[PDB]
């Protein structure tokens, strides 16, 4: 995150990727409550709201902060989101 | 059936007037209360201006240093009367975009 | 059955009464037609007179004031002495009185309270609509301003509210009627109409104001096709606001029922939640006609279509 | 209040705290009619419209005017609003 | 007859919105791609500017 | 009934065009006769301009005096080519407000 120092980004806040006609926005929810620190930034863990490998987005794709918390300037995802397992394969289950 | 046509024409004028409201350039005047746009009941206390209107009233740039030592060529650039910043009582042109007003600048009569 | 006027009782002269309302209508409308002999001509009914219609309510079978408004217009025939009225509740005053107001960011309930306080309109405890509206400057009628902010409140996830007058102004949520009446038992005739006329499957928001909010939120593109719209409102100044506006616009097209009832359910009004068959629908429009046989006709529809069209 | 001298602030005017995505703004109604003085300020009494402990907001929080009044520059509350008792609990009443 | 009035009002809003499009002052931001006007899907790669903005 | 719809649509276009007339920014060119706005049959002989367009063509401010006696540091500030006052043949942008035209300023093509 990036924004005014002292601003509190609460747990349950929602962030999304940019929507396009080909792909809809992929939502993510923040798991932690923190305050923007002396660097005017803060790193918070988040999970994809929807299960599946679609949640494993690439770096920099999550730029839209869905809400409206005042004082927050911009966001970005440095790491590609990981996990997001799909249904187990038929052959592996066999 | 003329009554329906008259009522419908009144609706035409109503809808067109509502659509044209809050759009296009408009005149205004600055007050202590804030911006006062012509055709508006209330003064706008929060508005934007063009950055060329924010010039200092005096000495808006030091503009060079050309020598030092033997002589000291250095100066300051006074603001001309035309480019002075906004002050109370200035007739200005304002661009209306819904609830976001932008003051383009002052207005004066045109010489031949 | 009882038409009080100021002092008299002109229920002994009326050929028929028709109580009609629309979900987006100006006011609850009563159109009472009278014969005008010497007796009725003496009292000299003028525009601005206060009419109160009292009839045995369907709920408890007690005489209750089903209409309380003002005579907005009188039309008198001379060859046949038939005086005809068209009564309106006092929301018609708000739809005619223009005024300009500048508003900061706030909710619809606060704005409605401000309008009532400014214009000295009595009002009950107004329900907290909750949704927070963007700063705007208005010029249209007071009812126009109220409808505009209520539409902007329906957008951003707020509940659908409608303003009805009665004696003192009331902020009536749509799906909050006390009794969910079932019309199938008295169903003289119904007209189930379905369509894609106003179907919205996609919406491409193009924000005219910053938080560069742009996105697409297509909801059923695979099924009905990409029936796309473009919402380009300045009031949307937020990503969540854009998403909620998009979500408050998707629908499967027009889906209404033109219901005709052989018995007049007296307390039905626009926006009420009523049942036909197992399903439940919201009253888009109701038109009672209290002739010698009470009768009612209704136009009802689903929540999604109503939100898409009237909000 | 803070604004141009001579501006008339009337009884019944509503001034509220700052609404957020989380909180509804807490409404306060002025109890007096006064004019802004030579100090381009004036002190006006008010009460929370909603009775309860919620009305006992902190100083500096009541900062939003509902209905725009020309000449008013800004508003604030120097002291925390006091009183605002809620309904007595059933246990204490018992 | 309320349906006709509603349809006609929708036509009022449609025609007024179409007429107001491409008219009046609007905000914008400059990008490497070109001008990016608020309320427009695409960036304008060819645009004019006032001559006082072309100063060195 | 299609004829009624077509006539009504013609009325829609008529009313919208009439409402949009005399509103919004428009291009124009200066002539000896006066302002010549694009889309207007006649030249406007009385119009307003922004005060920043009324700068002198040469030496629009003396801008300081920095020394006297031993040396005499004092200067004049020539107008740049961009900020010169209006002259005949200048393509300009004009704000249309009914029968009151305001010339915002000159217009030129944008570099990359
Ligand atoms: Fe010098």
């Amino acid at each position: 995150f990036t924004g005014v120092q002292g601003t509190i980004i609460t747990k349950g806040t929602i962030v999304t990727t940019i929507a396009t006609d080909e792909k809809q926005s992929i939502e993510f929810e923040l798991l932690e409550t923190k305050t923007i620190g002396e660097n005017e930034t803060v790193d918070i863990k988040a999970e994809s709201r929807i299960v599946g490998t679609i949640g494993n987005v690439s770096k920099g794709s999550i730029s839209v902060l869905l809400g409206s918390i005042s004082g927050v300037k911009s966001i970005t995802n440095k790491e590609d989101f990981r996990g997001g397992t799909d249904i187990e394969d038929e052959e592996h289950f066999r | 059936f003329n009554g329906i046509a008259r009522i419908l024409k009144e609706n035409m004028n109503k809808s067109v007037a509502n659509g044209t409201f809050g759009m296009g350039c408009e005149l205004a005047e600055i007050t202590a209360n804030g911006l006062k746009v012509n055709g508006y009941k209330d003064e706008i206390q929060d508005y934007l201006v063009l950055e060329n209107l924010t010039l200092k009233e005096d000495y808006f740039t030091f503009s060079d240093e050309a020598l030092s030592g033997e002589y000291r060529h250095k100066h300051k650039i006074e603001t001309p009367k035309e480019l002075k910043p906004l002050r109370i009582g200035d007739n200005v042109l304002v661009a209306v975009m819904g609830a976001e007003f932008v003051v383009i600048g002052r207005v004066v009569n045109a010489k031949p | 059955k009882i038409i009080l006027n100021g002092k008299y009782d002109i229920a002994n002269f009326n050929e028929g009464i028709t109580l009609s309302e629309a979900i987006d209508g100006v006011a609850y409308k009563m159109d009472v037609s009278l014969v005008e002999p010497k007796q009725l001509k003496d009292i000299n009914i003028k525009k601005g007179d206060k009419i109160i219609l009292i009839d045995i309510a369907y709920e408890s079978k007690k005489e209750e004031t089903i209409f309380d408004g003002v005579v907005w217009e009188t039309r008198r025939s001379e060859k046949s002495k038939k005086l005809t009225l068209s009564c309106r509740e006092r929301t018609v005053y708000m739809e005619e009185s223009e005024e300009q107001y500048q508003f900061k960011e706030n909710t619809a309930t606060q704005r409605i309270e401000y309008y009532c306080k400014q214009w000295n309109i009595p009002y009950y405890n107004l329900a907290n609509t909750g949704k927070k509206l963007a700063k705007v400057i208005h010029k249209t009628n007071i009812l126009d301003m109220i409808k505009k902010d209520l539409k902007e409140t329906a957008t951003k996830g707020g509940d659908l509210f409608r303003v009805r007058m009665d004696n003192k102004l009331k902020l009536f949520k749509l799906g909050t009627n006390a009794n969910v009446y079932k019309l199938d038992s008295i169903l003289e005739d119904a007209n189930f109409t379905s369509s894609f006329n106003d179907a919205v499957t996609s919406v491409k928001v193009l924000g005219k104001s910053k938080d560069p909010i742009i996105g697409t939120y297509k909801k059923d593109a695979d099924k009905f096709g990409t029936l796309q719209k473009i919402k380009q409102d300045e009031k949307i100044k937020n990503a969540k606001e854009a998403k909620k506006a998009a979500e408050a616009m998707f629908n499967s097209g027009e889906e209404t029922i033109s219901v005709d009832c052989a018995v007049d359910i007296n307390r039905i009004r626009a926006g009420d939640k009523v049942s036909l068959k197992s399903k439940e629908y919201y009253v888009i429009d109701v038109t009672h006609t209290l002739d010698s046989r009470p009768k009612m006709k209704l136009n009802i529809g689903s929540l999604e279509y109503i939100r898409r069209k009237f909000y």
